[PDB]
Order: structure tokens, then C-alpha cells, then sequence
């Protein structure tokens, strides 16, 4: 049991991390490219929603 | 206003309803029961015994029918889950009732047992869920207690102290020791159930053997009371 | 000729934005699902009528007896009155008997979607109330012309409404509760649960508000049952036993107001509704 | 899944007759089902509709009082009783099968038919083209005389394919939707009245007549259909 | 040598520990201030969906935005028409503890499990009017507790026992079994593109799966009690998780760290559900408390509340459109809402 979780420790450790201010800047292009398709961001004109 | 089609369509979820009426009227009538117990405690033998008498490799819940008195019953057991229990625990709490089957003449694993009971007892989901408790195995109880073999004090050093209580009615006729000791057992257990019941839910013991055929009798007639119970809160009588 | 209308003032003010409360009680406790809940909100409903139909009364009152609201539109005031004060003792014994089946069967009451069947009853209770008060809907000396008042009572032929309706409005709704919220104590007994706290908690609630309602619906059913059977001397029975019956109306009308209070103050989820409203 | 319906003879002028139509292989009870008749000569003709649980029953303005529609859910069989049989009722009367939820495709499948012969309004009016028209392409067309365009944004309009054999089989329905088994050949467009089925590449089996339907409101027009050869 | 074993696997957690930290140089939150909060959020309810006899424990949302699937404790699966709010289907079940749902993507399947340990495959449409099992999937000791259909042949399952497993549908054999966790998984979620998904267990621990491979690629703790639910970001770089200690976090597989946590001194309940909106600013998150709240993924302030629920909110999922949310509680009634 001890193997196991050594050699997958080792395996998950091998990998690259970013700086978590490029994974900040990527969020916020992806939130503020897609404001206008988010009807729960911008309340739809009740013309186009289907439960008004 | 909406089209033909739309109207079967209407039609039909109103067919669909009057099924899930009628789904309402048998789910509504029946009380759904959750066993437990530890694997030396006689629940299995419990559970064979009724379906007897009233009424797959890798499952995770077995279910039991038995009706008493045209009351309908489903009783679950869970087989194949893990040691962890406060996951899976809350999908019982709309159950009528918990049955908590324990082995009383083991003397060893009772303390277990009277954890699990507390840990049952105060879970945040299983609250205003009374729990009716078989104190399995009274003749083993009976028999290793005049046998004198082992005994209880050195487990419980409070057994030395203690005395029957004036209520105990031991309907046979047998030896006091064993009664005292039994009593004992079901004090311990009620002391738990009375330390935080705070009135939601109460606590049903019963002395009983899985060769009891009467083992379906007092959960119906538990089941009656925590249902009048009930029916008095929700009706606003107190 | 002061006490009815000051009383019928305080009926009105009071019960009725309590009936509205209770009204809005009942109908938030029928929409989950509860058998009683149609039964609250029907007797609310009669409560919201007499309320409603009592400002003509204070001024006929006020009139010194002698109507002066309509020529002959009093029939419909009369027959109102009459009819909730019947219908209220109805669906009183209506939920004395749920509860009594609630606690004596807890394991084979309800039985199927019991909204369905317990609408079913209470519009029966009311169309039979309203065709059993169809047939209720003269002056004497001076400025005593009561609306639909027979002092004396038309004849033995006709005398034998008030005994019909003391009889089928009054002894049997009350005989109902007696033997049902008796059947609730004595079903309570054996239950291993409660403590004396709540057996005698119980006890003042079922033994509390069937003595409110004789409290209120015994005088009113007394002096008319004595008057119709004595007339089954005449002249003076009628002018002693008039201004203690025409005010035994007074206390009727208190059951109105007594009735949300003693079915949705009593009970915690009501007063949770009304913290929401 | 099958439809099975018999009872199909003969019958003099004025008399009753009985239609019955089998049913196994599929939920009987959760279909509505329909009558469709042919006349020898003529295109398709809507009889009769019985919804599921027999709470909706309709039926054409030319049948309105002489005939009535019955099922029989344990029996799993529907009945079609005929009164006043007059000579204008000899038809090859079809045993349909439809359902009616979201995403649904009414109409779907088809018995194998009945012949009965008898010895001697303000509707959406669908017409279509001249019925006279391998490996090319074809463009039926239809035109529709009041809109079916719907508010809820779907124009029921159905396309059947009666081969020189057996019973009709649906083909698209509401205009853009092909049917199961349907090859992708098929392709419905329209804009609100006027509508084209058009096949990418004729077949040997694709031979026979395009009958088209409108199920916007009752009764259910047909139009005489184009013939392919 | 085990104790050599032990301090290795110590040590490489101290180093792992330190190059997260060292890759992190400024918070979300202190990064993220300069942009203009989404202010109050008024959502109300549009519909209500009756006929659910008892306690809702799953639902999941059509890929065509206007169907929708409900799982209830009293053992029926119940399709929902969300415009008309009508019944399309009425799914009897084997097992009445049915507490997962899922919806295929293509619409002809939906599956379901629950303390039965089998995960049930149903065909919604066949060429009979009714609606049967398409196949049942065995294997796990444990309560299933989470599905998620990949394709119309693969499905991912988790369940009670530290273990997830992958499956394929035509051969009721299970082709990839995930482990590593050491405690009940709760939740999944599959990846936009469906390479990868996250398992959240009682171990407090989220793992990022591979679907293929078949190995865990990374782990998260951030924790302090049993993750109930996980959901991706609609980017597919990230998910945030729901636990019992009444906070959300955010987790960034890229960073491999903790970006956020929504959590207010008030809130003292665990969260149960958990879902994103399609621009992933609202991070909708059901409660015990009767009521779910509506999170600003981006400023970790509660721009919204749903409160129309009389019992505990159990399950939540947005449409596919962005144009509704559904919310499922205890109470048997699901609200759509906008």
C-alpha cells in the first residue's frame, strides 16, 4: 500500500505548474468574452426567454 | 393559444399523473423500516424468521415484505456497504423507524454496540426518528449467566452497584440474576437513548430471541405508537 | 341595548383580521397536503361570513329592533347568519373527527389522497346546511319589526324548525366532538411516549374546546329549544324570555372569534405563518 | 411492432359493419390511434382519432354521426363501427398508430389495411403539385392554404410514401425530421405554406406516391398526392 | 524499506507542498478586485414541478435544454417538459434508493443508481411506446453515487467503495477501474471535452482522473470534511467543490492549487450541489439550510439567493443555454427558475 501511493506521488509530482496569475488572467478573459451569452449575468428581455 | 399535438401531449401527462396517483395511494400506505445491526447480532435470523412467517452477488440493500394486520411493511437491510455509515444513513430518514438489533450475551462487543447505538441515536439526520432495539440472544444470556463462566462486573465495574429496578417483570419466572443483568444491558441502553432524546423521537426495548414469532407483533405496535405520536404533532394537539 | 352591538364592534374588529390570519393559516397548512387543512379553512370561511353579515345586525340593533337597512333584503342577512352558525358547529365536529382518526388509527388513516374526499364532505355540509336553512329565508307594538321573527311562534304546525335545529345543528356536531376528543383521551393512554406533560397538555386542549364551543352554542339553542317546546302562559313566556335570547346571540357570535384562536394560536406552525405575514 | 386489422367485405347499401384492428409488439395503451382511408381511385382521407385512455375522440365532418371509434386496451385490439353504410364509403381503410410527446413522431407506423366496398368547411386545404412527375434528384412540392406555422414554432406537416405494394410509411415529420429507418436521402423544407421533399438520389424503391398530411388542427387533410415512375 | 517508504513519501509531500506555494505569487481575490462586482442577482421562479411522491436526491438537464430527468426516493424516474412543465416519460425503478441521475447526451438514454450498487441504463427511445432498462452495470461493493454518460456507450460511475470505474454498455464489463481514494466518492464531473474527470470522495480529497489511461493525475486537499459535490468550470481547467464544512473552494488543475473559497461566517450548513453558470461568473451552490445561494466565482461575494424551498436543496443543475437553472430539494418539487 505504501508502494502504490509513493510511486503515484512521484508520478503527480512530475508535472508543470503555472503561475497562478496567468490561471487568474484566464478566467477572467473567459468570464468577460462570454457576458452576453449568460442570461443569468444579464437578465434577457422577456422576448426571448422561454419562461416568461 | 397551442396546437393539437400540444394538447395529447397535455393529455398525456395528465395519464402520467393519475399513474403517479395511484403510485401515491400504495406508497402512502406502507412504512418503510431500517435494520441494523453488528454481524453477531442476530439480525439475519430476524429477518429470515419473518419472511417465513410473513411474506445478485455484489447488492448493496436487501429487501424485506410483511404485513400485520393489513399493514403494510418494508423492512432494508444493507449488505454489501463499507464500515462508513454517515453517507448511505440519510437516505433513512423518512423511515417510520430504525430497528436496531444487538447481541446482549456477548459481553465483549456490547461496548460497540453501545457506541453505534449512541452514534445512531445523535446523528443529525436520523433526529425525530425513534428506534425500536431487540436485545437478541436472551437465552444464550440466560444460559452463560447461570453458567457463571464469565461475568459483567469486570466489564462494567457500575454492575456492582447496581440494582433490578422495581419495574422489571420477567414474565417466565426465572433466576434474578439473569433478569438484573438483562436490565442492567437495557438501562445502559436507555441511559444513552434519555441523555439527548430532548423529546423528538423515543426509544422501544425489547427482550426478544430471533426464534421469537412475536418479533413482528412489537413493531407493529411500536410502529402504532410513534405514528400517534406523530399524528398528534401534525395535528396540532400538542 | 347597548351590549350586542358593543359586542358585535369587537367581534367584527377583532375576528375578522384574525379570520383573515387564520385563513391564510389554513390554506399554507392545505397546501402541503393536510386533511385539516379544508376543514380550517371552511370554518374560517363561515367565521369571514358572520363577520361580514354583522354590520347590518348593529344597525338593525341600533334601530331599537326595527329594520332599516332593506324593505325585504333581510332574508338574505338572516339566512347568512343562520347558516354559518350552523355550519361553524359542522365543521367543528368535522375536525374533532379527523383528529380522533388521526390519533385512534394512526396506522390506517388517511387512506386515499383524503383532500378529494374531505372537499367532497365539506361541500356536502355545506349544500345540505344551506337547503336545511332555505326555509328561514311582522311588527307588534311599536317600531318591533325583527327580521324573520315570530314572537309567538307561528303555530305547532311551524314551531318545530328551532326544535329540527336544535337537534341537527346543535346535539349532534356536539355530541360528535364528546365522543370523538373522549375516544382521543382514551386512545392516548397507553401511549409509552408522552410524558404527564403532554397527556395532560392534551387533556386541557380536547377537554377545553368542545366546553368553549357549548360555552358559546348552549344558550342561544337553550332558551329556542324552551321556547319552541313550551309552546308545542304563552304571552308572558315571550316578553320575559326575549331580551335574554336576543342577547345569547351576542355570545354565539363569540365562537367566530374564539375558534382561530383555539385552532391556529394553539398550534406553532400557525404562529410561525403569521411571523411571515 | 405490428398492425394487424381484418373485417374487411361486401356490404350492401344501408347496412353495419365492424372494423377490428390487432394490435401486438409495442404499448398498446400509451398510443393514440387514428383511421385513414384511401378511396381505389382517390388519395387519403382521415377517418376517425381515439387518444390514449379514450379521453379524446374525434372524428371527420363527412363521419361525423355514422361511424364511432372504440378500443379495447386488455383485449389490445381497436374497433371501428359503421352505420348507414352509403356508396361513397368504399375505401381501403388503414389502421394507424401515433404518440404525442416532446420530440415525439405521430403517425409512425401504418397497418396493413382494410377494403370495404359497398355495392350500388373553414379547413387548411392542402394541395399539391400535378401527380405525374435512377440516380437523380426529385423536388415534390405542396402548398398549404393557411399557415402551419405554429407559435410554438413547429408547422405540422407530414410526409408519407405509399409504395405500389404495401401500406404508406412515414417519412418526415414536421417538415425538417426524418422518421427511424428513413434513409438520410430525404430532406423536408417549407417556409409556413408552401413545402419540398426532395430525394438526393433516386432509387428503385423509391418509386410510388407522396401523399402529405397537416395535423395543425382536425380534421386531418391529405391533398391527392404526386406519383413517381 | 516501510519506514524508508513512509518519510519518501513525506518528504515528496513537503516538496509538493513547497513548489505549490511557490508557484503561488497573488491571490485570486487580490488579482481579481479591479473588476466591477455583478452586483444584486434577482432570479424568481418560473415554474413548478409536482408529482415527485418523495425526496428528490438527483436531476440532471437535457442537452436540448427543455428536458429534464428527476430521480426521487420513491423509485421513478420523471421527465419534465421544463417549457410546458407536462410529463413526457414515468421510469419505474427496481431500487426505490435511487440517488443518481444522469441524461445521455445524444437524449436516448438516461441512467440511474443508488444503494443497489448497479448502475440501470434506460432506453428512452425504442420502437415500443415504453421505456425499458437498456442494460445493469455490476461491480462496485459500495452505493453508486455518482453517473455521468461520456457517449451512448460509455458511462463513468463512482461509488461508496474507494473506487471509480469506467464502463462500456454494449459489454456490461467494466473497462477501466479508477483508485486511490480511501473514502465514500460523492460526486463527479466529466471535462467539456470528456478526456477527464474529477472525483470528490469522503477523504477530502478531489482527484483529477484520466479517462484513457486510467491513473490519477492529480490530487487536491484542500478540505477539511467530505466533499459532496464537484462540478468543472465551463472552461474545463478548472472545478469547485462543495463539502460539509459549509465552504466552496475553487481548485485549478493547471495551478494544481486552491484559488478561492466561498464561505460566510453566517452559513454554518454543507454544501450539496454544486454548478457553474455557462460564463462561469455565478457559482450556484445548494445548501442544508433550506435555501441555495449564488456565488460570484470571481469576487467570493453572495450576489443571489433561491429561497422557495420548504426542506433541504439536494440537487442543482444549469441548462446547457444558460437560460435557466433547476433546483430540487426534500420538499418532492423542483423549480425552474430565471
Amino acid at each position: 500500500q505504501a508502494r502504490k501511493l509513493v510511486e503515484q506521488l512521484k508520478m503527480e509530482a512530475n508535472i508543470d505548474r503555472i503561475k497562478v496569475s496567468k490561471a487568474a488572467a484566464d478566467l477572467m478573459a473567459y468570464c468577460e468574452a462570454h457576458a452576453k451569452e449568460d442570461p443569468l449575468l444579464t437578465p434577457v428581455p422577456a422576448s426571448e426567454n422561454p419562461f416568461r | 393559444t397551442l396546437s393539437a399535438e400540444d394538447k395529447a401531449a397535455v393529455e398525456r401527462s395528465k395519464m402520467i399523473e393519475k399513474q403517479l396517483q395511484k403510485d401515491k395511494q400504495v406508497y402512502r400506505a406502507t412504512h418503510r423500516l431500517l435494520l441494523l445491526g453488528a454481524d453477531n447480532s442476530g439480525k439475519s435470523t430476524i429477518v429470515k424468521q419473518m419472511r417465513i412467517y410473513h411474506v445478485v452477488k455484489t447488492s448493496g440493500i436487501f429487501e424485506t415484505k410483511f404485513q400485520v394486520d393489513k399493514v403494510n411493511f418494508h423492512m432494508f437491510d444493507v449488505g454489501a456497504q463499507r464500515d462508513e455509515r454517515r453517507k448511505w444513513i440519510q437516505c433513512f430518514n423518512d423511515v417510520t423507524a430504525i430497528i436496531f438489533v444487538v447481541d446482549s450475551s456477548d459481553y465483549n462487543r456490547l461496548q460497540e454496540a453501545l457506541n453505534d447505538f449512541k452514534s445512531i441515536w445523535n446523528n443529525r439526520w436520523l433526529r425525530t426518528i425513534s428506534v425500536i432495539l431487540f436485545l437478541n440472544k436472551q437465552d444464550l444470556l440466560a444460559e452463560k449467566v447461570l453458567a457463571g463462566k464469565s461475568k459483567i462486573e469486570d466489564y462494567f465495574p457500575e454492575f456492582a452497584r447496581y440494582t433490578t429496578p422495581e419495574d422489571a417483570t420477567p414474565e417466565p419466572g426465572e433466576d434474578p440474576r439473569v433478569t438484573r443483568a438483562k436490565y442492567f444491558i437495557r438501562d445502559e441502553f436507555l441511559r444513552i437513548s434519555t441523555a439527548s432524546g430532548d423529546g423528538r423521537h423515543y426509544c422501544y426495548p425489547h427482550f426478544t430471541c430471533s426464534v421469537d414469532t412475536e418479533n413482528a407483533r412489537r413493531i407493529f405496535n411500536d410502529c402504532r405508537d410513534i405514528i400517534q405520536r406523530m399524528h398528534l404533532r401534525q395535528y396540532e394537539l400538542l | 341595548s347597548v351590549l350586542p352591538p358593543s359586542l358585535y364592534a369587537l367581534v367584527f374588529t377583532l375576528g375578522l383580521p384574525a379570520n383573515l390570519l387564520a385563513l391564510w393559516a389554513a390554506w399554507l397548512q392545505v397546501r402541503k397536503g393536510r386533511e385539516l387543512g379544508v376543514y380550517l379553512l371552511n370554518l374560517s370561511l363561515s367565521d369571514l361570513l358572520l363577520i361580514c353579515a354583522l354590520p347590518p345586525w348593529t344597525d338593525y340593533y341600533l334601530r331599537r329592533d326595527v329594520w332599516g337597512y332593506g324593505p325585504g333584503a333581510c332574508r338574505l342577512f338572516g339566512f347568512v347568519f343562520y347558516t354559518n352558525l350552523y355550519v361553524g358547529a359542522a365543521f367543528l365536529s368535522c375536525v374533532s373527527a379527523d383528529r380522533y382518526l388521526a390519533v385512534a388509527h394512526p396506522l390506517r388513516f388517511p387512506g386515499a389522497r383524503p383532500i378529494r374526499s374531505a372537499a367532497a364532505v365539506s361541500a356536502l355540509i355545506w349544500m345540505l346546511e344551506l337547503a336545511a336553512n332555505a326555509p328561514p329565508l311582522h311588527r307588534d307594538r311599536y317600531n318591533h319589526t325583527f327580521c324573520y321573527e315570530s314572537y309567538p311562534l307561528s303555530g305547532r304546525g311551524a314551531a318545530l324548525a328551532n326544535v329540527g335545529r336544535v337537534l341537527a345543528g346543535f346535539l349532534l356536531p356536539w355530541g360528535v366532538m364528546m365522543l370523538c376528543y373522549a375516544g382521543l383521551l382514551r386512545a392516548l393512554r397507553g401511549s409509552a411516549s408522552c410524558e404527564q406533560r403532554e397527556r395532560r397538555r392534551v387533556r386541557r386542549l380536547a377537554l377545553g374546546l368542545p366546553c368553549v364551543a357549548l360555552l358559546c352554542y348552549g344558550p342561544y339553542h337553550a332558551l329556542l329549544l324552551l321556547r319552541s317546546l313550551v309552546f308545542l302562559g304563552g304571552c308572558a313566556l315571550e316578553e320575559r324570555l326575549f331580551p335574554a335570547y336576543h342577547a345569547s346571540l351576542a355570545l354565539a357570535t363569540l365562537n367566530c372569534l374564539a375558534d382561530p384562536a383555539l385552532y391556529c394560536l394553539a398550534c406553532p406552525g400557525a404562529r410561525g405563518e403569521v411571523a411571515k405575514v | 411492432v405490428q398492425l394487424v386489422e381484418s373485417g374487411g367485405g361486401l356490404v350492401q347499401p344501408g347496412g353495419s359493419r365492424k372494423l377490428s384492428c390487432s394490435a401486438s409488439g409495442f404499448a398498446f395503451s400509451s398510443f393514440g390511434m387514428h383511421w385513414v382511408r384511401q378511396a381505389p381511385e382517390k388519395g387519403l382521407e382521415w377517418v376517425a382519432y381515439i387518444s390514449s385512455g379514450s379521453g379524446t375522440i374525434y372524428y371527420a365532418d363527412t363521419v361525423k354521426g355514422r361511424f364511432t371509434i372504440s378500443r379495447d386496451d386488455p383485449k389490445n385490439t381497436l374497433f371501428l363501427q359503421m352505420t348507414s353504410l352509403r356508396s361513397e364509403d368504399t375505401a381501403m381503410y388503414y389502421c394507424v398508430r401515433s404518440i404525442y410527446y416532446y420530440g415525439s413522431s405521430p403517425f409512425d407506423f401504418w397497418g396493413q389495411g382494410t377494403t370495404l366496398t359497398v355495392s350500388a368547411s373553414a379547413d387548411i386545404v392542402m394541395t399539391q403539385a400535378t401527380s405525374s412527375v435512377p440516380g437523380e434528384s426529385v423536388s415534390i412540392s405542396c402548398r398549404s392554404s393557411k399557415s402551419l406555422l405554429h407559435s410554438n414554432g413547429n408547422t405540422y406537416l407530414y410526409w408519407f410514401l405509399q409504395r405500389p405494394g404495401q401500406s404508406p410509411q412515414l417519412l418526415i415529420y414536421r417538415m425538417s425530421n426524418l422518421a427511424s429507418g428513413v434513409p438520410d436521402r430525404f430532406s423536408g423544407s417549407g417556409s409556413g405554406t408552401a413545402f419540398t421533399l426532395t430525394i438526393s438520389r433516386l432509387e428503385a424503391e423509391d418509386v410510388g406516391v407522396y401523399y402529405c398530411m397537416q395535423h395543425l388542427e382536425y380534421p386531418l387533410t391529405f391533398g391527392a398526392g404526386t406519383k413517381l415512375e | 524499506e516501510l519506514d524508508q517508504l513512509r518519510q519518501e513519501a513525506e518528504q515528496l509531500k513537503n516538496q509538493i507542498r513547497d513548489a505549490r506555494k511557490a508557484c503561488a505569487d497573488a491571490t485570486l481575490s487580490q488579482i481579481t478586485n479591479n473588476i466591477d462586482p455583478v452586483g444584486r442577482i434577482q432570479m424568481r421562479t418560473r415554474r413548478t414541478l409536482r408529482g415527485h411522491l418523495a425526496k428528490i436526491y438527483a436531476m440532471h438537464w437535457g442537452t436540448d435544454s427543455r428536458l429534464l430527468v428527476s430521480a426521487s426516493q420513491d423509485g421513478k424516474l420523471i421527465i419534465w417538459d421544463s417549457y410546458t412543465t407536462n410529463k413526457v416519460h414515468a421510469i419505474p425503478l427496481r431500487s426505490s434508493w435511487v440517488m443518481t441521475c444522469a441524461y445521455a447526451p445524444s437524449g436516448n438514454y438516461v441512467a440511474c443508481g443508488g444503494l443497489d450498487n448497479i448502475c440501470s441504463i434506460y432506453n428512452l427511445k425504442t420502437r415500443e411506446g415504453n421505456v425499458r432498462v437498456s442494460r445493469e452495470l455490476a461491480g462496485h461493493t459500495g452505493y453508486l453515487s455518482c453517473c455521468r454518460f461520456l457517449d451512448d456507450n460509455q458511462i463513468v460511475t463512482s461509488s461508496g467503495d474507494t473506487t471509480c470505474a469506467l464502463w462500456d454498455i454494449e459489454t456490461g464489463q467494466q473497462t477501466t477501474t479508477f483508485t486511490g481514494h480511501t473514502g465514500d466518492v460523492m460526486s463527479l464531473s466529466l471535462a467539456p471535452d470528456t478526456r477527464l474527470f474529477v472525483s470528490g470522495a469522503c477523504d477530502a480529497s478531489a482527484k483529477l482522473w484520466d479517462v484513457r489511461e486510467g491513473m490519477c493525475r492529480q490530487t487536491f486537499t484542500g478540505h477539511e470534511s467530505d466533499i459532496n459535490a464537484i462540478c468543472f468550470f465551463p472552461n474545463g481547467n478548472a472545478f469547485a467543490t462543495g463539502s460539509d464544512d459549509a465552504t466552496c473552494r475553487l481548485f485549478d488543475l493547471r495551478a494544481d492549487q486552491e484559488l478561492m473559497t466561498y464561505s460566510h461566517d453566517n452559513i454554518i450548513c454543507g454544501i450539496t450541489s454544486v454548478s457553474f453558470s455557462k460564463s462561469g461568473r455565478l457559482l450556484l451552490a445548494g445548501y442544508d439550510d433550506f435555501n441555495c445561494n449564488v456565488w460570484d466565482a470571481l469576487k467570493a461575494d453572495r450576489a443571489g439567493v433561491l429561497a422557495g424551498h420548504d426542506n433541504r436543496v439536494s440537487c442543482l443543475g444549469v441548462t446547457d443555454d444558460g437560460m435557466a437553472v433547476a433546483t430540487g430539494s426534500w420538499d418532492s418539487f423542483l423549480k425552474i427558475w430565471n
